[PDB]
């Protein structure tokens, strides 16, 4: 590995940090109130091209839309908000100094408590936008249309009967899985045995069904990821809580006698990491995940990945030296 | 004879021979360069080895040698010389630079820059987004260009401003540009039509316009035969050669199979234009012996094309070539450049 | 393949050629609306249309359709008509392109 | 009536809308040209593709991977989808005459259905003996009302001390 640098002068805690799909632009959010983007030049370089408030609380997380939707960002909050914003060419008005040229197009006000996380969809569900908050719901917005981005439709809600801290969306652009989102918990009771559950579109029902939830998960949870699929007949989650977890959800077959009702998953837990020495903040997969990073209270990102027997291990340590 | 092949390690998407003085009796001895797709792109001067000699310690000198570089910004979509020291480059941030070689130094430099040449426009502010230029030709002092904008300039090499500009010449990509005359261009574009402009006019709109028959193919690139301004050569996405006569209605004179892919250039030979030369992202390079002019018969069954793959294999992508006396140059995207000094052997 | 950075339609062509050589018809719709878009959002009409066209999204050309339909409102005139004439049988994409078309083909008549 | 009886239900509906009409025989003659479409040989597709083209379907460009059953069943959720200000009125009556012939009701329609009166649907389903699709159709809007998607049972507000009743 080799490093560059730079300085981001958000002028309180960055919380969050995503890249654009062909990572030529990324975007990071701050208890200032700001969000800001960065472009990468065709010398090599990367430049502040808009720094700009969002919200009125902490922002939580920021994400693109995939670009056959243009360039799209939402960004969530404390003040219970999430935000779509749009980047617009020639409508930056001197009559506004110091605006941006990325317009929020609209404001979503329907989470009771701080939004804790927001996603888009993969596009093959069209232009959807899922977001979660501590009233222990997900609620899933669906735009109309792709240009006249004021207007969302909220189309979905799902209630977890616990406190809800991230999502992850299944990236299957394959027909033969349905839809289906995975939520964490950052409940702290003992009597919540369990703190991932996972939901699944069933069109026989218009509903977002549960199907399962992972009774080994006691433990709070902080962020979580579906792997990319290379063709995998089984799908891939890796959890960050007290420890790492990757977790496979093999597709149980139904019988030609079990109308109705959603799937159900052969689970197994194919690695458990202490390793970090502390609590995992993050987990984020490569472009085909082979390989997942985590972060911890150590100082360190750590990247796992598959031997040829896929036994798991650690295979890299990035971390900081303070020189 | 034997193809002199070299490793730059820059995909080359143009090449360019020097011109040559006035009465002289060298062959092509200097070639120019411009790089894509890198995290770094470049134009570069380069001599052709000499195959001629060795020396007593046993050394091969008989490499292409670098005179000199200078950086570029963004990709260089196209190139050509303007005099015998300086070059015009367009690029991907829709900039158009000339350059000056510096033979007492070997260096590059710049010369001018037209740093908004081509741009993309909005609802009412001049927060401009970058549009890739995407052809230059010169006729010294003046220069014309296009872009993804639909932009037509005419720029000279005296001025820093537009001499004029001409905004959606087409809604969709101009592609390339070539001269009939000296205030007469042709255009090419993403609809499979050749569109004329005359500088002399007032309005804005086309003097001629020529097409294809309804399917649209893309048109990447255009050439005019050197001693004829009415005859015309493009080529197409499908890998296809047009020859048309701009005096005899809308349509091609002649219409061939040059490529299974998009052809990159085409060249008529500057000195013996009953030749001609094509390359693709078929990943091959021809030449064509035609020797009315050969290239206006309606049948290529009677009257001859004689036609030879001078790549001995298939490349990663041919995006470039040009042809000076026996000489002959190309560029790829497999991280290399091709040349000869003898084409006729 | 999608991640590409395409900074110019020259080099989307080189991405689209690979995609549809290898039969990534998913990737080729993506790619034609990244184009599509890139166009919509500088409002290069011509190519927003050929590459909504090349997509076969009849929604998207609809959409580009409802772009020349308030350009000509906008102005007495559209900004294309070499464009709207040489639509071919791609004219029939969707019901407001069938429209474009035969109102282009109505001034030409 | 007529009209209906052709399969020309879009001059039909056009009708309606000169002469205050109700649309109910349109909305139950094409459930009864699907219902005959749905048990009906290759004749029956062959009749049905000259009907469906005077509806003017006209956007479907013909791929090689639906049929005159499919086009029919689609048209039909199309008029349920454009002609929302009378809704029970129109999925009620297509129901009630896909049940009063034994045809398992599409899932398209069951989910619109349920946007519009899940009440006059177990209304319908006990007037059917249709007992286990009432008890999860129950099971359902008990969830619906307990924010499990209040939303795909028309529910503005899922049960909440800050919501309507």
């Amino acid at each position: 590995f080799v490093a560059r640098s730079i300085a981001a002068d958000h002028k309180d805690l960055i919380h969050d940090v995503s890249f654009d799909f062909h990572g030529r632009r990324m975007a990071t959010c701050s208890s200032d109130q700001s969000v800001k983007v960065w472009d990468k030049s065709e010398s090599g370089d990367w430049h502040c091209t808009a720094s700009w408030k969002t919200h009125s609380g902490s922002v939580w997380r920021v994400t693109w839309a995939h670009p056959e939707f243009g360039q799209v960002l939402a960004s969530c909050s404390f003040d219970r908000t999430a935000a779509v914003w749009e980047e617009i060419v020639g409508e930056s008005n001197d009559k506004l100094r110091g605006q941006s040229h990325w317009v929020k197009r609209t404001t979503l006000v329907d989470s009771r408590t701080s939004v804790t996380d927001v996603k888009f969809a993969p596009k093959h569900m069209g232009l959807m936008l899922a977001t979660c908050s501590a009233d222990g719901i997900v609620r899933i917005y669906e735009a109309p249309d792709v240009m006249n981005l004021s207007q969302w439709s909220l189309q979905h809600e799902i209630s977890c009967k616990l406190s809800c801290s991230c999502i992850s969306w299944n990236p299957s652009s394959s027909r033969a899985h349905s839809p289906m989102i995975a939520v964490g918990s950052d409940d702290s009771s003992p009597n919540a045995m369990a703190k991932v559950q996972i939901f699944e579109y069933n069109e026989n029902t218009r509903k977002y069904a549960k199907a399962e939830t992972l009774m080994t998960v006691t433990d709070p949870v902080h962020d979580i990821a579906f792997a990319p699929n290379l063709g995998r007949s089984f799908h891939i989650l890796a959890i960050a809580t007290k420890d790492v977890r990757i977790f496979t959800l093999k597709p149980v077959r139904k019988e030609l006698t079990s109308s109705g009702g959603p799937t159900k998953f052969e689970i197994h837990i194919v690695a458990q990491f202490d390793n970090h020495n502390s609590q995992v903040w993050r987990v984020s997969w490569n472009i085909t995940g082979t390989v997942l990073a985590s972060s911890g209270d150590d100082g360190c990102v750590r990247l796992w990945k598959a031997n040829y027997m896929d036994n798991w291990k650690c295979t890299g340590i990035l971390k900081g030296n303070g020189s | 004879e034997e193809i002199y092949a070299k490793f730059v390690s820059q995909k080359i998407s143009k090449t360019r021979w020097r011109p040559l003085p006035p009465g002289s009796l060298q062959t092509a001895e200097t070639f120019a360069t411009g790089s894509w797709d890198n995290e770094e792109n470049y134009i570069s001067l380069w001599s052709i080895g000499d195959f001629g000699n060795l020396d007593s310690d046993g050394g091969f000198e008989g490499d292409h040698q670098l005179l000199c570089d200078i950086r570029h910004h963004g990709d260089v979509m196209d190139l050509q010389f303007f005099d015998q020291e300086r070059i015009v480059a367009a690029s991907s941030t829709g900039c158009v630079t000339v350059f000056l070689h510096h033979p007492n130094n070997q260096t590059l430099s710049v010369n001018q820059q037209w740093t908004t040449a081509h741009y993309h426009t909005g609802p009412g502010s001049p927060s401009y987004s970058s549009a890739p230029c995407t052809g230059v030709v010169c006729n010294n002092p003046e220069i014309v260009t296009v872009g993804e904008d639909g932009r037509i300039n005419l720029f000279r090499a005296d001025h820093k401003e537009a001499v004029r500009t001409i905004d959606n010449a087409d809604s969709s990509t101009l592609h390339a540009v070539t001269f009939l005359r000296t205030p007469e261009i042709l255009t090419v574009n993403s609809i499979g039509q050749l569109k004329i402009w005359d500088f002399r006019q007032q309005g804005n709109e086309p003097s001629q316009i020529l097409s294809l028959t309804g399917d649209r193919v893309p048109l990447h690139c255009v050439d005019r035969h050197p001693n004829q301004q009415h005859v015309v050569a493009t080529g197409g996405q499908d890998g296809m050669l047009s020859i048309w006569d701009v005096r005899q209605g809308t349509m091609p004179v002649s219409l061939l199979k040059a490529h299974e892919a998009e052809m990159w250039e085409v060249h008529f030979h500057p000195s013996n234009p009953e030749h001609l030369f094509t390359c693709s992202e078929d990943g091959s390079l021809w030449h064509w012996d035609a020797s009315i002019s050969s290239w206006l018969s309606t049948d290529p069954a009677k009257d001859r094309i004689e036609i030879t793959s001078l790549l001995p294999s298939r490349s990663l992508s041919v995006n470039t070539l040009d042809v000076l006396g026996p000489c002959l140059v190309c560029g790829t995207d497999a991280e290399a450049i091709y040349v000869t000094r003898h084409l006729f052997s | 393949i999608e991640r590409i950075p395409l900074n110019t339609e020259q080099k989307a062509l080189k991405v689209l050629r690979i995609c549809e050589q290898r039969q990534m018809t998913e990737q080729v719709r993506s790619i034609c609306k990244i184009l599509a878009m890139k166009a919509v959002r500088n409002n290069r009409l011509g190519s927003a249309l050929s590459w909504s066209i090349r997509a076969k999204d009849a929604a998207f050309a609809t959409l580009v359709s409802d772009r020349f339909l308030r350009d000509y409102c906008e102005r007495g005139c559209f900004s294309d008509l070499d464009l709207i004439d040489n639509l071919g049988p791609a004219m029939m994409l969707s019901d407001r392109l069938t429209f474009l078309g035969k109102y282009r083909e109505f001034h030409r008549m | 009536t007529l009209l209906v009886q052709a399969g020309l239900f879009d001059t039909a509906i056009s009708l309606c809308q000169t002469f205050k009409l109700p649309l109910t025989p349109v909305f139950e003659g094409l459930a009864f040209k699907c219902i005959k479409l749905q048990f009906g040989g290759e004749a029956a597709q062959a009749e049905a593709w000259a009907w469906l083209a005077a509806n003017q379907l006209s956007s479907v460009i013909t791929t090689k991977e639906s049929s005159a059953t499919d086009e029919a069943w689609r048209l039909l959720s199309t008029y349920l989808e454009r002609y929302k200000v009378q809704n029970n009125l129109y999925h009620h009556c297509v129901i009630n005459k896909l049940l009063s012939h034994g045809v398992p009701l599409p899932n398209w329609l069951i989910n619109s259905y349920k946007k519009v009166d899940a009440a006059e649907l177990l209304r319908l389903y006990l007037n059917y003996d249709l007992l286990e699709e009432a008890v999860d159709l129950v099971s359902e809007y008990v969830d619906a009302v307990l924010g499990k998607g209040h939303q795909y049972f028309g529910i503005e507000f899922p049960l909440s001390a800050t919501a309507p009743m």
